[PDB]
RNA sequence: ACUGCUCUUUAACAAUUUAUCAGAUCUGUGUGGGUGGCGUGUGGC
DNA sequence: GTTATCCGCTCACAATGCCACACGCGCTGCTCGG
DNA sequence: CCGAGCAGCATACATTACTTGTGAGCGGATAAC
């Protein structure tokens, strides 16, 4: 029972998804829907719904690479390499590939599961950094993030109100640089 | 901008130093007790350490803390450490000698990232963050641009806890007095390191220093053009506690001069 | 467009016309070079190539050539000279019968 | 329909152990400050 | 067989000085943008 | 919905291209004990 161990191929700058599409099309060409079973390009989503970039942004686990679930045969080797725009394999010595190990496989699988379950706003704030305020009521203020929050997502922030410092609950959208 | 953890650390050090100054003008409130060799430790140490720990936990309830008194308080996390000395030169604060400082540095993955020392008597605030440098009250710090062991000033410390090396130490100093101009001795490792990074003294060296007595100054002298090492050119100074520091030329000259006078126990 | 325009505009061969004199214009239009893509360069030219070959008679002028680092590389095509159907340099000649 | 039935007359304090006799200066805006890097080609000598 | 010996194989590394003139100098489909 | 910036892309490939002359390190054949 030789399982189709996963493998990785080095794509170009920003053609990974297109490379995967064309690879599936080459599969449908050569009918190798068995050997080239799975092909995956992971991603992430940072959701900052205000302040320029609006409502979402797409990242990648690791750019330039594409993941496949091929097998090891010289024919399939070329069939992977005989696609529009890919560099060689990424693994052992060239012409003798090596598989991404099953431990790393399940690791990246869990990462993919976590990023697919919860679309979560990244580009967070770290406790103790100064920052301006783009809020209406508190326009052109600046204070230090006294305590950060993620699910509540409302940035307990100390700032000079009536003299002494006071903590406020200015939400993410009302937070400027850093 | 300003490094976040650096801002928290400098606020905490400011509060601790204000408490220090408050305890200073009252030669009555200090109620010390002897713990080591020819030095006390005061209640003020405990008060300042408490203030620092509390201010840190306010904005960081999980970071690991390190202190001469509380040893190592392992927070729920163990990659972000805060090495703290609420007082460097407690001997001086006993005699109310106005030369001491509070010291706070942060280690990430074992690498010191931010560091501050604070002299409340002159209101001097040596800050330093990795990859951005060291500042004295808003001025950059480049260390003494001296290029040789001539005319230099050498800050040092006498090992009042490990006086066995004294003789050897003496010889070292003696040898150094053949070339250097003058020495300096303030009984405050952190402020010695700062002055080195401040370009006020052109080199510092000490035999057997405590880990939390340089972990803040060492980043200062690093990002102020200077380098640090042990007495044999290696990086084990964090364990041996044997420190030399200063601009590369003077450090190289000192090491070349001391290669012989030193003892095999130290190397 | 990119290929054809980068060729006609920025070529090792194409260059602004030597248009300061009618004779200069002509001799720069009917000028034969040995450099360029697929052609040798002045560094690796070799003292052998530059010299006129006894077959240059009538097919390429032997007297006009820029003096200096590229002698014999740049050549002026003869007056009556004319390219062949394949691309060689055919020269006219008067047919002589028996006598 | 069916727990609830006065508790009795506005805050309840910190500073605190040598040492004391209280024990010279409110001026400016004189002055300057406010194309090029590389590559290639072409020629010339 | 091995140990030192030698001979062809492949790669690094140099190509006068100036002057003048000319020309050009990423991009591109993904990304930030309304 | 296309205009205005960007991030890492031999354009993906077969690009590519005779001698240049010289030294120098190197790997496969070679003489000897
Ligand atoms: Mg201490």
């Amino acid at each position: 029972a030789p399982k189709k161990r996963w493998y990785v191929v080095q794509a170009f700058s920003g053609f990974e998804g297109r490379v995967a599409t064309s690879l599936r099309e080459h599969i449908k060409l050569h009918n190798m829907e068995d050997l080239f079973g799975e092909v995956m390009v992971p991603t992430e989503e940072v959701v900052e719904i205000r302040g320029g970039q609006r409502r979402k942004s797409e990242r990648k686990f690791f750019p330039g690479y594409v993941l496949v679930q091929m097998v090891m045969n010289d024919a399939s080797w070329h069939l992977v390499r005989s696609v529009p725009r890919v560099m060689g394999f990424i693994g052992g010595t060239s012409d003798r590939p090596a598989p991404i190990s099953d431990k790393e496989v399940d690791a990246i699988m869990n990462r993919l599961q976590q990023v697919g379950d919860k679309p979560r706003p990244k580009t967070l704030f770290e406790p103790g950094e100064m920052v301006r305020v783009n809020d209406g009521p508190f326009a052109d203020f600046n204070g230090v993030v006294e305590e950060v929050d993620y699910e509540k997502s409302r940035l307990k922030v100390s700032v000079s109100i009536f003299g002494r410092a006071t903590p406020v609950e200015l939400d993410f959208s009302q937070v400027e640089k850093a | 901008a300003m490094h976040p953890m650096l801002n928290i650390a400098v606020r905490a050090a400011r509060k601790a130093g204000n408490l220090i100054a408050k305890n200073y003008e009252t030669p009555d409130a200090v109620e010390a007790s002897q713990k080591g060799s020819n030095d006390f430790v005061t209640n003020v140490d405990k008060a300042a350490e408490a203030v620092i720990i509390d201010t840190i936990r306010k904005s960081y309830p999980q970071h690991t803390i390190i202190t001469e008194e509380s040893g190592e308080l392992e927070g729920t996390d163990q990659d972000v450490q805060w090495v703290i000395d609420p007082l460097d030169g407690t001997t001086n604060f006993i005699k109310r000698l106005p030369h001491f400082a509070v010291s706070i540095a942060v280690r990430i993955k074992g690498r010191t990232e931010v560091a501050v020392v604070y002299d409340p008597m002159r209101n001097e605030l040596f800050t330093a963050t990795r990859g951005q440098g060291a500042q004295l009250n808003g001025y950059r710090l480049r260390g003494s641009t001296a290029r040789d062991l001539d005319g230099t000033i050498l800050a040092t410390g006498f090992p009042f806890k490990a006086k066995q090396y004294a003789t050897t130490y003496i010889n070292i100093v003696g040898k150094l007095f053949n070339e250097c101009a003058d020495f300096r001795r303030t009984g405050s490792a952190a402020l010695d390191l700062a002055y080195v990074a401040a370009g006020r003294v052109d080199g510092f060296f000490e035999i057997g220093l405590r880990p939390w007595d340089f972990a803040a100054g060492e980043l200062l002298v690093r990002e102020a053009g200077g380098i640090v090492s042990d007495f044999t050119g290696g990086h084990n100074y964090m364990l041996t506690g044997n420190i030399v520091a200063g601009n590369p030329r003077v450090v190289k000259a000192m090491l070349a001069n001391m290669r012989d006078e030193l003892s095999d126990a130290l190397k | 467009s990119a290929a054809v325009k980068e060729f006609f505009g920025s070529s090792q061969l194409s260059q602004f016309m030597d248009q300061n004199n009618p004779l200069s214009e002509i001799t720069h239009k009917r000028r034969i070079s040995a450099l360029g893509p697929g052609g040798l360069t002045r560094e690796r030219a070799g003292f052998e190539v530059r010299d006129v070959h006894p077959t240059h008679y009538g097919r390429v002028c032997p007297i006009e050539t820029p003096e200096g680092p590229n002698i014999g590389l740049i050549n002026s095509l003869s007056v009556y000279a004319q390219t062949n159907e394949y691309g060689f340099l055919e020269t006219p000649y008067r047919k002589v019968t028996d006598g």
